[PDB]
């Protein structure tokens, strides 16, 4: 089903768009 | 009943100092440059125009259009927003910090910066959801909203209240329906407000 | 004759909705973000001063200098201007809809932000035309102006009335003189209002 | 002349300063 | 002993005048885009976290961090700061201008923005010197200053008067304590005002 | 001593981040 | 009985001429830059030492490893072979031209310039396949074959013969066992000869 | 099955060796 | 009548020495790692094929075509080569030293290793300018000549004799016909003999 | 006395085969692609001469000059060599294994095929030296030697015999006299040959 | 003429090969 | 003294001629 797929989709991931993740912890700030 | 000088001074640099603060003098905790992020954007497409060519010494190079990163940065000029294809979106986000959720912020430009005259693009219907983890499908409902377009820019909505408060640190927007648009739906900034687990 | 407190926060919260607004709760139908674009500068030279280097591991990279393009960009900190030699210049725009142009918007920094306390580098006789396309030499004339000195640093300019009221998508702002600066001349930001065609 | 020949030019378009130009559509906004 | 309504949008009218013009009003010579420039961070170590990380098609690239050079660029939204482990920090500024240096500002977060509550990475006490050249180890003393973490977001600090005047072209930034955050120090705006040597 | 050594350092200098400067004159403005 | 020296001459002559037409003096419609490709190395695993570091002023910058290209490419000099894990491999290779194949060539260097003194790394039994496209995934049979490691560096092959002569653009090398090196087999170069189609 | 499998994949493809292919026509020779 | 086994092998290393010095034993002095250089291909136009496709991750980069410079590199495997539109092409070679020209160089491939059969492709009637600087239009005739299909790969010429012998450092190779390729005319190899002005 | 034509087709097949074999069929420990590498040039000067320019579009990018690292490569065409200001050099070389050395190769190109007719660039003097680890200043003397400009191209070299022979993995080469070059040496390749420790 | 434009031309140095000149001098050999 | 400066240089690695290092293993041949 339509429903079932976007769920498992990430087109951001599969663009040309870069990621920025913060992996566990704040910036400092 | 009137007012003196000192007291006009005191209202007058009371409202810049709020203003100063974000505009709203809260927190916020999806903000990218304190520590907030994009995960997903789900089956989204984002809106391919192919209008913006970027050329050196006449040599094609590359066709610039805008990233969901920028629904978590703070410009909101005409055209700094995230387009996607149709009335229906989806945004995954990580918040700085483990929070109670207490009220969220959408913005979109006013009318009267828009060349057309309307803002038909903007978001109409939408929900907010809270996520144990990146993967979950259906997350807990914190509220569904309408932004008006006869509001102003920048509006404020307050989550639902249940008896046992859960803490989250992802939560998903999810939009609906938009102002008429019928190509696509342009997101300029969203904002995440609350409480830290202590 | 006084006003009450109501009365005074309702004038500050408006004086703050139309500062938010751009400063002037109009369409800027230059701005990049939007739909504008630099086109041409004809024959100006852009002021090489071969002062600003970047390095990495002490290795020189590239001179920096400002391009054309910030002039339809928004901020206006000291320097974030297009410098170009001597006091005559060129700027050929293309607007983000074709539109019936009614007044002109030029912005400088104020005395008191320039180190000099002086800005002598600001235009001063200038004038606008509008061009049926991007390769007419000469356009019509939409009015000729005077940049003061001794004024504000956000000054607007009205386009002259004509019995018949004719539509363009491209603008030529030309700079015939400015406040004495012996070496180049400095444009801080440029904007086009007006009434897009139906 | 030296008038005839500005028009021709085309400085900013023969420089390192990169061009965006809109192909004839308004960007969403 | 009350004020009309055309007395107080002229208050309103000249509080926004002067917010917009950098908030004081007054040229800062440190400001990047103006002509200053970051010459040293002396034995300074930045922190270095290794959380920031950008990644394309799923492929890490780079780990993000701030860069000294923000402390003189004026976006002071959360995060936007350089940051250094412990809280002893060093930083030599090249001024645009040679100039009698008469005043320094500093700015952080206010408590309401940061996600915990409380500013414990903002400097404490410190001092500014004036220096002949890049390579002076000890300068003349300019003063020395503590911010307050319970007064202003902007707070500004007079320099010491001396009979006779001494002009400098660079300055240096010293931190000797934090207001109590045990890994690092967050530096958002320094900026130096005074009068030009004629 | 760390003193004397500390003056000699420059860690931006050493570091990912690029430098920007000014060789002697002030940008136009 | 005995050769004249213009007759000795002629020999050595012709031996060369021979040499200098890629040893063979026929056609290789494998070779990358007269329009071979590789399409496709299926499941094999690129063996991954992490030994052949590339850096520029003491900086780390990336780990060289040889592609499955090399195969089709001349230079066969120690270490200018494709490493794959284990000693099952594949290898789909796309022709210059359609052809009748008639014959195949492999080459590994000799043991005199292998540093250990064996050549264990070297394939053994292989066999070559013709595909109708490149997402068939069983072709026909054009023969089975063993590398002799006690025989010269270049070996040369013949294909079955058929009473119906189908013709290829697509080849597959599959490679079954190697002479006993533990970890990996190297592929130096392969050639495909035959008849082009008129 | 493994054997199934393997035909699926092309690593090569999903690797940082770069890829060049002829798209129907030998280049001049 | 007869030779020895001692004579048969002084024979043998003489020619295999000969071949090791790029074949010929006598200096190229436009072979571009020995300080020769192309200035120019005239109006020529390079053959587009947009045939051979660079790629990484399935993402098309770049398309490959041979430059002019591989005529002055030794490689002559098939396909390295530069190709040029129709059957007349132009190239201009600045040499490693002013010398008096002798004699010519050109190599193709053997019809043994092209794919065809044929080497239609090849040049057929060509000749040789000497001229005294980059922009001069029309040379000094120093020969004209015809490769011949039916001929050895590499093929060699001698320049005219004149009364007077004038030094160039700057040579121009004219092609006026091939051997019957009706898209595309090839060129592997050029070189130029003579010797040193003193 | 007089040999056949199988024993002259026997002899010249035979020097073909050992031609192939990297001319003299002996494993080159310091060959790079093969595992050797150029650790050091200590105090060596690369010859900048500035004369060759990298440019496209007629924009200047790079000069370029040859690497240390093609001394273990085997191209030796006329300028594929390292050039060193002066007649005094240092090669610190890590060979692909552990090996007792035994001898040592040195190329230059011969007289032949340089455009001046001498070879004055090549090494005359020289040494090799055995290292237990990168950072020794002073190793163990494998032999003194001299290249011999009326020799052939290719010279070897044998190593010092001694009672107890001693295993390296790190050679160092010096280079004390050239013959004759008032600006510079020239090499171009190193090899060593011995056997690996077992 | 056509004879006189293709003197004036090198669409080499407007092509994306790039471009190797020696400045007057022969490199090391 | 010179010589003892010369054994402390290495101008290769400070150079603009990017290095290969083998770290401990022989690659594959
Ligand atoms: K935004
Ligand atoms: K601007
Ligand atoms: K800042
Ligand atoms: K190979
Ligand atoms: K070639
Ligand atoms: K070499």
């Amino acid at each position: 089903e339509e429903d079932y797929s976007c769920a498992l989709s990430n087109n951001f991931a599969r663009s040309f768009h870069p990621m920025l993740r913060y992996t566990n912890g704040p910036p400092p700030l | 009943g009137g007012i003196t000088e000192a007291q006009a001074r005191a209202i007058v640099n009371s409202a810049l100092k709020l203003y100063s603060q974000d505009k709203t003098g809260m927190v916020d905790f999806a903000l990218e440059s304190g520590g907030g992020s994009i995960l997903s954007t789900r089956c989204s497409e984002t809106y391919e125009t192919k209008t913006a060519l970027m050329s050196l010494f006449g040599i094609p190079l590359w066709y610039f259009s805008q990233s969901p990163r920028v629904v978590i940065q703070p410009d909101i000029y005409p055209g700094n927003c995230w387009a996607f294809k149709g009335s229906q979106g989806y945004l995954v986000v990580r918040l700085s910090m483990m929070i109670h959720p207490a009220a969220f912020t959408l913005e979109h430009i006013p009318k009267t910066l828009s060349p057309t005259g309307n803002i038909s693009s903007a978001p109409k219907d939408f929900a907010v959801y809270g996520l144990e983890n990146e993967y979950q499908e259906e997350g807990q409902l914190l509220g569904q909203f309408t932004y008006d377009q006869d509001g102003e820019s920048l509006q404020m909505f307050q989550a639902l209240k249940r008896p046992d408060d859960t803490a989250f640190q992802i939560v998903e927007l999810r939009i609906f329906s938009n102002w008429g648009h019928p190509e696509y739906t342009c997101l300029y900034r969203f904002r995440v407000h609350g409480e830290p687990v202590k």
